[PDB]
């Protein structure tokens, strides 16, 4: 047990209200001057941390009792649990497949004579999610020693229940931080489609210029023909207006709330047009107002398992609550991050299906999709880093490999931005394996 | 074990015999000089300016790179680059082999 | 059939979030500090382009497998289909007068 | 060889069919913006300057 | 190709084949594709689909090999003991015919003719367990069906069972060699078999001569190691021999080639991998020569909550010992001693003071010669001696436990090598007087 | 004709150990010594002479466990090599020198 | 840890031992008189018998005394692997913390 202690224990005490101030000036502290017991209220009226056995004021042999026990209870819920999508018992990897549109050909009956059974491959991009976290929340409750600390059974159970609710809150705290982490992963890897804005906090024009880019992009995401841009895989995809989820924080709400809405006779015309959710984060710099489809989140579940053991020698239980999840991000859904501050000229250069698999002597065209932020520049520079002596890409994306080509190739789409003396490049990449030809080979005429 | 902080001063390679010296408010370590008795053994590569630690414990045996072919029972000393090599001069013996090793292979050793 | 593809394929590494968490000093990544497996979220949490055989953690010879195929289905529509007038099988020419 | 499910294989063969009709919807939209840009290039729009 | 050391490239050998042996693969198409993934990939590099390249050729079938490693010597097991430690194996033997005599019969109506009963005492001696850990939750990634998930979990329990059949085979190879390390087999000296075709006929002769002698329904005393008139059955003999002699014998002889599928002609031939001791080329035992029993078969598991694994423990307690009552012959080459053992009399006795017990030394010699037994009496304190024919004669105030020995001394007169056969004799007190006679 | 290493696929932590086992298909009846060798680069990961791998703390690269048997003779070397592949688990919780 | 030793010539328990080498496996015999021993026998070991050397670095040994040893005496090898008092540094392998007659075990701290 404990010997003596001060009352101020973790107290830094910017100023001593007790003697150094209230006893001192004839200032605004005159409302506290006539109080007779103020020096006691200012002493222990913040709560104390170490309990003494204070004696009784009249019968000094008696002790003073705890008159009330206030067990305080909290319930912590993930604001992003509505984006969670299911559970996987068996398996680890998710094969998300997108099929894309194809190109028209012209009708011609004379050529159709000889090209009936010709074949044209579909345009299919796939991406992959695999299990990410594996964690558990250890907790130990030693029930029999805790009977010394209570007098009611109704308080003993409400305390042992509370420790069971110390996990299941922490399983909701850490799941929230992981779903914010998928956002900042996706911005750090450079995969959002960044709309450059100003910081909306500075000028109310910069706030009102931000609502215009918000509603435009929301209308652009939901055009019925779809659009190739706004996602990282660069396919034609179409969002639904009920499926857009604008993820702002609490400050950027109160900018819109106090400035924009307060002074809006027509509220629905400067509305954010999404299912607005509120965080307090995004952690990086300038990142705010992430506007995503609901299919952007690929959060799945693998195990929710509470496993208990009892030590019989020492009277306690261990509570290992295991949580295994697949926390990932679809790129086939389209996602916009309104980043204030200075952003680069080109964020990413998206290229063609990055699995080309070209036969020796074959050709393949590689389509670059530059995610430029501002308006226009930026011709693409092509490259055939990888195998050589025959492998040569043109100014467009035609590969034209070789007869001698064996090793896999790295087709690079290079965009030069910035200074000519330290050329910052935004290099998109594409892989292609080279299968042998075996006909029209060996030597040649 | 008892751990303490020490700084490499010359590209410490794993499984090499190490020596130490008094540096700038810190023990500095490097490969033991040829033909002597080493103090510590590396178990991680630590570059010339890298800062690391030492885990103190009366180890029965060390596993170090053989600087040449070693026969079971051979008395060993430091060699080139902090490797362990066969010898016969007691004053340079820091341990002996309990297993065969070819040059470049690990050889378990028992301290003496 | 691919021989070596790392997960940063075509990726601009704008601020490298792993160093942004584990070398945080007070900055807004303070909440990612108590996360136990941020490194396994931040490595492959953005979707993998080219699949790679992932050996099973417990028994190193078994291959972790594919648990779900989500075949994404998107419908696109012509916005201007309301301006379409009709269908004409017979004849070729249309004369306004 | 890419599917271990018949329920997935006939969702992907049926998906290629929908990519044909999405190719029809997209192009017919582009052909109707083409008629507008053609009519502008030929100058047959009356033109109001702003 | 991961650890593949080629002898030649078959792809070059077929392409550069202008008419030789590889001309049957020239009409084949895709022989290169069989030349690559023929032996089977070890690490499973992920392969894309051939038409739509973005798609992944998925694993389609899990084939879990469920090979059961069985014990050849499991049919020599004789049951289970739930409660207990030892086994009292007893045996009554032959008594001697007397002649029908009515005139003698008057004073011998109540004569005691003691039975000849002998014992052996086995004991549980194998206490070993097995251990396998199964992390069921982290193995759920490696599977898509619940049937393949559970069949793999059951594959590991049977691998404990394949392990238990491994070790109990090895102890029963040890029970033979232990019994031959102590000179308790009856040894037939053979020539070395692989030196000669004639010494293979001399092997099968000396085996089938012994198989007829062991299963003589007459009975004999000359083959068990407790020298007891006993019998084998031909359907219970078991030639425990290695694979190497077994192939030499069933080819060069052509008497075993005619009789390879027969139950006679030693028969129930149990091929092993080979004996650990040196000259022990073959062993001809009865099926009752083994007394392997089972004291325990438990599978206790435990769960780890923190690490999400099941932890299996499988307990095998057995009684691994052999019976000396059954017929057992070792066929042994090399330098073999002239006598392996002196099997002795009633091995224990309770002779009263002033009493006599006639002993009988059985000399298991190999040279087929006539050796001398030298009877002696050690222990004791009161001048108890023995005659040369084996008659112990306890003195009359003898108190200590006596140990009667029967030695042969097959050695040399300058360096003796004695093969001592032993038998302990306790004393019962006699209140009779005695003291000196004339 | 072959050397079979015990575990083709291994997974060893930074600082962990893994025994490998050489399995020589000797077609004659003579004894053959297995030289153990570990290639793969990054740090000073070496192996013991009997086959116990000791991955060294900073190992980042995919290792490779060779198992060499010298058939043939001096100045005519024939080197039948077995092969095992080791990946690394990043157990970056350790120190440098150790005594 | 531990390692295999092949003994060399009739090792007796509690006696001071020294290592050598021959065919391969480290050979163990009683330490020569007036020097520093390497190991203490825990049990009797036959001439060519393989056994283990338990390398669990001990700060103190229990060794049979070859002569009268007093508390604090510096010890070295005596005859037949026994421990005896010495006044000649370099032969010292430890010192007694116990008093012992002759043939009695004595605890000593290695130094």
């Amino acid at each position: 047990t404990f010997n003596d202690v001060k009352t101020s224990l973790g107290i830094t005490e910017s100023y001593d209200i007790v003697n150094a101030i209230r006893n001192s000036q004839g200032d605004n502290f005159k409302s506290y001057v006539p109080l007779a017991t103020a020096n006691n209220v200012a002493e222990v009226g913040a709560g104390i941390l170490i309990n003494q056995t204070v004696q009784n004021d009249f019968i000094t042999s008696l002790v003073d009792r705890i008159g009330l026990v206030v067990i305080r209870q909290v319930s912590l819920n993930n604001p992003l649990k509505k984006f969670k999508k299911g559970q996987i018992p068996l398996g680890r990897t998710i094969e998300e497949i997108y099929t894309d549109i194809t190109k028209e050909k012209q009708y011609d009956a004379e050529e159709a004579e000889q090209k009936v059974f010709e074949r044209e491959m579909p345009n299919v991009k796939t991406l992959f999610h695999e299990r990410n976290r594996q964690g558990f929340y250890h907790q130990t409750i030693q029930d029999d020693s805790l009977k010394t600390a209570f007098v009611s059974w109704g308080n003993f159970e409400s305390f042992v229940s509370s420790i069971i609710n110390a996990i299941y809150n922490s399983a909701e705290v850490d799941e929230y931080e992981y779903m914010k982490l998928l956002v900042d992963n996706y911005y750090s890897k450079g995969l959002f489609t960044t709309v450059k804005i100003d910081e909306p906090t500075s000028s109310t024009g910069a706030l009102t210029e931000f609502v215009k880019k918000m509603r435009a992009t929301a209308r652009k995401l939901t055009l019925p023909q779809g659009s190739r841009d706004w996602n990282s895989m660069a396919v034609r995809t179409r969002s639904y207006m009920e499926d857009l989820h604008l993820i702002i924080d609490a400050d950027l709400e109160a900018e819109l709330d106090v400035d924009v809405l307060a002074k809006a006779f027509n509220m629905n015309r400067t509305d954010f047009l999404g299912n607005v959710t509120v965080i307090d984060g995004f952690a990086s710099t300038g990142l705010e107002a992430v506007l995503v489809d609901k299919d952007w989140f690929m959060v799945y579940d693998n195990l929710h398992k509470m496993e208990t053991v009892r030590n019989p020698r020492g009277l306690y239980w261990n509570y290992y609550y295991h949580v295994w999840q697949t926390l990932s991000v679809s790129r086939f859904a389209n996602a916009v991050a309104f980043v204030s501050g200075d952003v680069p000229a080109v964020t990413q250069v998206i290229v063609s299906p990055n699995i080309a698999a070209v036969k020796q002597g074959g050709q393949q065209q590689f389509t670059a999709y530059v995610r430029a932020t501002n308006a226009k520049d930026h011709k693409v520079v092509w490259s055939v880093e990888g195998g050589s002596t025959g492998t040569a890409i043109t100014g467009d994306g035609l590969l034209s490999v070789s007869g001698n080509e064996d090793n896999q190739l790295t087709v690079k789409a290079t965009v030069d931005i910035g200074t000519e003396d330290k050329p910052k490049l935004v290099v998109g990449e594409a892989v292609v394996s080279i299968r042998p030809n075996n006909a029209s080979g060996g030597a040649q005429a | 074990m008892v751990s303490f902080t020490a700084r490499a001063k010359s590209n410490v390679m794993a499984y090499r015999l190490l020596a130490y010296s008094q540096g700038d408010d810190i023990i500095e370590i490097s490969h033991a000089a040829e033909n002597t008795i080493p103090d510590y053994v590396a178990v991680k590569d630590v570059d010339k300016g890298d800062l690391t630690q030492v885990n103190m414990y009366p180890l029965a045996a060390w596993q170090v790179i053989a600087g040449s072919d070693i026969k079971v029972g051979d008395n060993l000393t430091t060699g080139k680059d902090g490797t362990a090599v066969p010898t016969d001069d007691p004053s340079t013996v820091f341990g002996y082999a309990v297993e065969e090793a070819q040059e470049g292979q690990l050889v378990t050793l028992v301290i003496s």
